[PDB]
RNA sequence: ACGAAUCUCUUUGCCUUUUGGCUUAGAUCAAGUGUAGUAUCUGUUCUUUUCAGUGUAACAACUAAUGACCUCAGAGGCUC
């Protein structure tokens, strides 16, 4: 304890700080290896002549399409070239299946009672309710088809 | 603005050039000290 | 009376006047880049009087 | 690497006569003076009862890119400095050759990770390419303020009197001094004259020249020394009119001398810059007055 | 309706200062009546100051410093 302190007197902290992942920054760091990976995808998909503007301005499809999903509202980009519509629709329902599984397993711990942080507790309550919905939508649409 | 995404990743070329420090980790700690093989 | 520079607000700061401050060299060819040099430093040493 | 490491770069004469040196490898001793940067501190004694520790300053790649040894830091060839090195070949190959060194501590560490050769470290170590150009050095050897008031100042200065041995002075006026010759060739050309050497101990002689005026004058003690000074100076020039000026003999440079009579003491010469400037120029037609 | 080059112009191509994250859209959406606190101005009080001792006569000190000359290795003497 005192020999970490005394050569951080001598030498300084280390300029190497490398954070691991956490409780607080794992949904940002969900969110950056999920716009990592949809951004080599598609610019595989391009034949040529991408660059930082280009991929700059095709990751925002992605972050308003995953609006879209929350809102139930479908999404669909007029002109949109249908191999990168087939990417950004993958990746939503990758990211939608680890929204709604945590989503399940957090219920499951409230009801246990097995400490919920009392943020967790306003988010869970917020996934919740638009699955809820999401699932009355699709129920109103069975009956009318 | 000033609440970007990220263009690149941090690195690991800019650590290696740096002096280290040497500072002792918790869990650095010397365990499982003997590796086993397999027969 | 000369003006005056901004403080260092960290340790290593960088005064980017006084120097080049990552130079790299172009690599070195074969067409002998010598006659060429002069012009220039005649040029630059002209250009600042 | 860490665990692969040069050997130290040391001079022949910071080491020394002695053939066994115990040296003391710390691995991560002081940093570097020049890229400011830890290195393995190599530190020795010429023999065994000295009395001076000799420490590597500098790390082996400052040491390298200069090609110099650590501890003096002079050229590993030729053993001179490196200003004095890169301006040696400066006079061979035509153009400037200079190893030039960043203010910044970012730009310190920078310039030394890289793998080049700086300055004269071309030239040197590389022994081939060193001889050739000390050849080339032997060829060098076969070539081998008008409206300033003056007038209350040159009522002082003697200017009208002779250099002979009668009067017994203390003090001299020395004019016709070049803004080069040191005040230390002056005393010691006098001392060198009378054999009154190492004269700072009994203080038996004192010199006050300008630099600017081109003038100046030197006071003894003990007025005897005064006839020593008279008689141990030969050569002397007499003016068209007359009065005869001695002259002090510095190396290709001649200083006439005449007998103050008084003690000059500072400001004599001037006492402003812009005022002393004139007063060279005052002379400057004197002297040709004497000679032509 | 085709000139060898300059300027002025139209159309294609190129798009050039041409939307840079995340989560529970990240979260929420203004007083009718009856009384306080802070700032500024205005008034009052207290505090922050010292020496002089009328007139006349007599005596002493001051208006140390500056300039110039000389000796000694800055001081000493003299004059103004
Ligand atoms: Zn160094
Ligand atoms: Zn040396």
């Amino acid at each position: 304890y005192i020999g970490n302190l005394i050569t951080r007197q001598f030498e300084g902290r280390s300029n190497e700080i490398v954070k691991t992942t956490t409780k607080q920054r794992l949904d940002a760091y969900y969110d950056l290896e999920l716009r990592n990976s949809v951004m080599d995808d598609i610019l595989e998909m391009m034949p040529e002549s991408i660059r930082q503007k280009k991929a700059r301005t095709i990751l925002q499809h992605l972050s308003e399409a995953w609006r879209c999903w929350k809102a139930n509202i479908p999404w669909d980009v007029p002109g949109m070239p249908a191999p990168i519509k087939k990417i950004i629709e993958r990746y939503i329902k990758s990211k939608a299946d680890a929204w709604v599984s945590a989503a399940h397993y957090n219920r499951e711990r409230i009801k246990r009672g097995a400490h919920v942080e009392k943020t967790m507790v306003k988010k869970n309550l917020g996934r919740l309710t638009r699955l809820w919905i999401k699932n009355e939508q699709e129920r109103q649409r069975q009956i009318q088809k | 603005t000033s609440h970007r995404p990220q263009l690149e990743a941090r690195s690991g070329a800019k650590a290696a050039a740096y002096t280290p420090t040497g500072i002792e980790h918790a869990r650095l700690l010397p365990g499982h000290t003997t590796l086993k093989y397999r027969k | 009376v000369a003006i005056k520079k901004p403080k260092k607000k960290y340790g290593t700061d960088i005064d980017y006047n006084e120097d080049i401050v990552y130079e790299q060299a172009p690599m070195p060819g074969i067409y002998d880049t010598s006659t060429e040099d002069r012009q220039i430093k005649k040029k630059f040493e002209q250009f600042e009087r | 690497d860490e665990i692969n490491e040069p050997p130290p770069n040391i001079c022949e004469q910071c080491l020394g006569d002695e053939a066994n040196i115990r040296m003391t490898k710390i691995p991560q001793g002081s940093e570097c003076k020049i890229c400011t940067l830890p290195f393995t501190l190599y530190h020795f004694k010429t023999s065994k009862r000295s009395n001076n520790i000799i420490k590597t300053l500098i790390c082996v790649r400052c040491a390298t890119q200069r090609n110099i040894c650590q501890c003096c830091m002079l050229d590993s060839r030729w053993h001179i400095p490196i200003q004095l090195r890169d301006h040696l070949i400066s006079l061979v190959n035509e153009e400037n050759v200079m190893t030039e060194e960043a203010k910044n501590d970012m730009m310190k560490r920078f310039l030394s990770l890289k793998n080049v050769k700086l300055g004269g470290a071309q030239i040197t170590s590389d022994p081939s390419e060193a001889d050739n150009i000390v050849d080339k050095l032997k060829n060098i050897l076969l070539r081998a303020y008008a409206s300033v008031d003056i007038s209350h100042i040159l009522k002082k200065l003697p200017l009208n009197e002779s250099f002979l041995k009668n009067p017994s002075t203390k003090s001299f006026f020395l004019y016709n001094i070049d803004a080069s010759i040191p005040e230390w060739k002056i005393t010691d050309t006098v001392s060198q004259l009378l054999g009154i050497k190492k004269w700072k101990d009994g203080n038996s002689l004192s010199l006050i020249v300008n630099h600017k005026a081109k003038c100046g004058g030197l006071r003894f003690q003990s007025s005897e020394l005064g006839e020593r000074f008279v008689s141990k100076i030969s050569e002397t020039l007499v003016t068209p009119k007359g009065l005869k000026r001695g002259v002090l003999l510095i190396d290709r440079f001649r200083i006439f001398i005449i007998p103050w009579s008084s003690g000059f003491s500072a400001a004599s010469f001037g006492t402003n810059t812009a005022e002393n400037i004139k007063l060279s120029l005052s002379l400057n037609k004197l002297i040709q007055l004497e000679l032509g």
